[PDB]
């Protein structure tokens, strides 16, 4: 008080001296249930490949691509990455997804990868350098053994033209060793562009089916479209919290409320066109919302002459968010009421004044 | 954060097993995996079992297959190994550690399950001292010890007369015979002075049995020094 | 499947010295490669995963790469110093049976001990333990920095082998180690040698010292 008023001899009366705040302790994120799951499951266990040159790209749009179903299963053999650290793949968000698939051997897995070229770097789909992402090989020996040895996953071998990143090596062109070309079947050597599958399950371990998915990833200046789930915290209520709803953010408590909302309705604003209200993203509660306490401090001082002991009076603000006396104008710390009434010597508010009297103690 | 603890067993006999449980607290046990891991004394690490989420898959080994059973409640948060038939070659230290993803490593590991099989229980031995006479007085770094032989427990700490005769003292673990022959053997730093002086008398202090007897040494001052 | 690791390595706090692992079939490149830590006397703990990634914690002078030339890996384990002197694993999914298979280990060391001759002191049994039959025989060496004990035994006319077994060393307090021999014994046959010597090549002399069977 003698700071603010710039002097050290004070007279009675209440002096305004600062405007105290209560600050948020802790912080809630909701967010609703997690629909719309990416339909990744057809992408491994469904209908047969077309072919190795032949692959089928899937593109990705808007959905949640959850990873806790790649790096959390067994029927899988390889999952061996190039820097894409799948511990925090929940938490990245990319826009080109590249769902590349088609049917190779057990000896083929080594040869497919950015750090191991040959057979599958021109006469196949080849990998990119950086290539930020997964290989997910698994084992398809568990009813691709129809007898026979069906050959129509016929892979394009001896190619003169190098495959580009993420391309097709398709080309009916025939093998020429250096001569006059054929033109037809076999002719003056001459050799068509196609090889023979058939690893029959009585043919050996290395020649089995083995369907690789591979994936990759790849940004972009588009915005992030397909991305992984996200957390939700636990609902807190009566505490200045700052909360962090699905599209709101801000700071105020979160009690119950009696209001109801229409099902399309989920915001709530008041006249002044402030938020008051918010509805749960995980369950169907209206959640009332209304801003922590605030207010200025003010001093009951009897004059530095008489005695120094003086009162504080948080203005509007309740006993329970700070003897302590709950008034008509906010809770008088350092006072005792008394039920004599006497003439009003300091004015605090609604009727009740404060004075020095007996032993001497501040009365209200 | 994460602190794991396990217990359950002690000491096993062949036929009759018990069942280890490894008690989870501290993360969340409802989205990792979980395995054994056992080590050999003087081995490396060995690969026992797996487990799923709840009841999902029950992965073992070629080797341990139709004698070990596993399980996982993911109600209480326990995970229980329970042994059948113990073999011989299953003497090692089993230890408990969650799994981060199936393709990655283990977080946190357990703090070790004394799991032995060993016959010839608890008996009273012997122990003989070693009375150097021939070729330990004068040549080479002189010293004696004890000797305790044939011993099933693991309790024991030899002194030299509990605390007053000590110059010294670099005692080494013992070992296995056959399967249940230990042989342990302390040796003391003696600076060639007091062989014919004073009577050298090594007590054991086997917790189990009472081996207070301290066999009297035999120094030959009369062959060599 | 197996893999391969050297059993023991030792050097002086300095420059690096590698670890290697080499497989035995499959690809290296095919799954991840971990390096776990055990610390002699508690439980494991990991060091490095993905090894072309660092976790936390562990300062940044351990790296490892891959090599797949032949299908191995190492672990190149700079600053070498007294509180990274432990063992180490490697650790690699390989098998498609849902089997994961681990190393072999390490004894990476360091030097500190000067270079010192260890002494023959070879102990002859007693009269107490000689009642009817039983005796040991105790040829325990002290002084020596490496752990490699290499002793042998010959009863003055023969090796005799039979039942050959070590001590195992301990640590003593200013680095050294006790390491013994215990070779089995005859009961009923101590007339069959009348000496017995033991004899030592543990990178230092040769003599061998004999003794009486009972007197
Ligand atoms: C296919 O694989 C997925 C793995 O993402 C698995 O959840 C599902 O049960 C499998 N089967 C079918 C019929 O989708
Ligand atoms: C899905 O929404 C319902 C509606 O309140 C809720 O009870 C349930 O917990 C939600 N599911 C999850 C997984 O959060
Ligand atoms: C202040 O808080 C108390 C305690 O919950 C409550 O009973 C009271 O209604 C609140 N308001 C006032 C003006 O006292």
């Amino acid at each position: 008080t003698k700071c603010t008023l710039k002097s050290f001899t004070v007279e009675k009366g209440i002096y305004q001296t600062s405007n105290f705040r209560v600050q948020p302790t802790e912080s809630i994120v909701r967010f609703p249930n997690i629909t719309n799951l990416c339909p990744f499951g057809e992408v491994f266990n469904a209908t047969r490949f077309a072919s190795v040159y032949a692959w089928n790209r899937k593109r990705i749009s808007n959905c949640v691509a959850d990873y806790s179903v790649l790096y959390n299963s067994a029927s899988f053999s390889t999952f061996k990455c190039y820097g894409v650290s799948p511990t925090k793949l929940n938490d990245l968000c990319f826009t080109n997804v590249y769902a590349d698939s088609f049917v190779i051997r057990g000896d083929e897995v080594r040869q497919i990868a950015p750090g191991q070229t040959g057979k599958i770097a021109d006469y196949n789909y080849k990998l990119p350098d950086d290539f930020t992402g997964c290989v997910i090989a698994w084992n398809s020996n568990n009813l691709d053994s129809k007898v026979g040895g069906n050959y129509n996953y016929l892979y394009r071998l001896f190619r003169k033209s190098n495959l580009k990143p993420f391309e097709r090596d398709i080309s009916t062109e025939i093998y020429q060793a250096g001569s006059t070309p054929c033109n037809g079947v076999e002719g003056f050597n001459c050799y068509f562009p196609l090889q023979s599958y058939g690893f029959q399950p009585t043919n050996g371990v290395g020649y089995q089916p083995y369907r690789v998915v591979v994936l990759s990833f790849e940004l972009l200046h588009a915005p992030a479209t397909v991305c992984g789930p996200k957390k939700s915290t636990n609902l807190v209520k009566n505490k200045c919290v700052n909360f962090n709803f699905n599209g709101l953010t801000g700071t105020g408590v979160l009690t119950e409320s009696n209001k109801k909302f229409l099902p399309f309705q989920q915001f709530g604003r008041d006249i002044a066109d402030t938020t008051d209200a918010v509805r749960d993203p995980q369950t169907l509660e209206i959640l009332d919302i209304t801003p922590c306490s605030f207010g200025g401090v003010s001093v009951i001082t009897p004059g530095t002459n008489t005695s120094n002991q003086v009162a504080v009076l948080y203005q509007g603000v309740n006993c329970t968010e700070v003897n302590v006396f709950q008034t008509r104008a906010g809770c008088l710390i350092g006072a005792e009421h008394v039920n004599n009434s006497y003439e009003c010597d300091i004015p605090i508010g609604a009727g009740i004044c404060a004075s020095y009297q007996t032993s001497q103690s501040i009365i209200a | 954060e994460v602190q794991l603890v396990q217990s359950g067993g002690g000491l096993v006999q062949p036929g009759g097993s018990l069942r280890l449980s490894c008690a989870a607290s501290g993360f969340t046990f409802s989205s990792y995996w979980m395995s054994w891991v056992r080590q050999a004394p003087g081995k490396g690490l060995e690969w026992v079992a797996n487990i799923n989420q709840d009841g999902g898959e029950k992965y073992y080994v070629d080797s341990v297959k139709g004698r070990f059973t596993i399980s996982r409640d993911n109600a209480k948060n326990s995970l229980f190994l329970q042994m059948n038939s113990v073999r011989a070659e299953d003497t090692a230290v089993y230890f408990c550690a969650r799994v981060w993803y199936y393709y990655g490593p283990r977080d946190y590991w357990g703090q070790g399950t004394l799991v032995t099989v060993s016959s010839a229980s608890t008996k009273g031995p012997s122990v003989f001292p070693l009375a150097p006479s021939s070729k330990s007085t004068s040549g080479g770094t002189a010293a004696l010890g004890c000797l305790v032989k044939d011993y099933f427990p693991e309790p024991v700490t030899v002194s030299w007369n509990s605390g007053a005769l000590t110059s010294g003292v670099h005692t080494f673990p013992a070992v296995l015979q056959s399967s249940g022959l230990y042989s342990l053997s302390s040796v003391v730093t003696v600076p060639s002075s007091s062989l014919g002086t004073q009577t050298y008398i090594c007590n054991v202090n086997h917790k189990p049995s009472n081996t207070k007897v301290d066999k009297r040494v035999e120094p030959k001052s009369c062959d060599k020094t | 499947i197996v893999m391969t690791q050297p059993h023991s390595v030792s050097e002086s706090p300095g420059k690096t010295v590698t670890i290697s692992c080499t497989r035995s079939s499959g690809s290296i490149a095919s799954n991840y490669v971990q390096w776990y830590q055990q610390r002699p006397g508690s439980s494991p703990t990991t060091v490095i995963y993905e090894d072309n990634q660092r976790p936390s914690g562990v300062p940044d002078r351990f790296s490892g790469s891959i090599d797949s030339s032949s299908n191995s890996a190492s672990l190149t384990i700079s600053g070498l110093k007294t509180e990274d002197e432990a063992d180490y694993y490697c650790q690699s999914y390989d098998g498609s049976n849902h089997n994961v298979v681990f190393g072999g280990g390490t004894e990476l060391t360091v030097l500190s001990q000067p270079k010192a001759a260890p002494s023959v002191t070879l102990f002859p049994p007693s009269s107490e333990e000689l009642q009817a039959n039983k005796a040991t025989l105790v040829c325990l060496i002290s002084d020596f920095y490496p752990g490699a004990v290499t002793v042998a035994w010959k009863a003055d006319s023969s090796p005799v082998k039979a039942g050959v077994e070590t001590t195992t060393p301990s640590k003593q307090s200013n680095n050294k180690y006790a390491a013994s021999s215990y070779l089995s014994l005859t009961p009923e046959q101590w007339k069959s040698h009348r000496s017995y010597s033991c004899q030592v090549t543990h990178e230092g002399s040769t003599v061998e010292k004999t003794v009486a069977p009972t007197e």
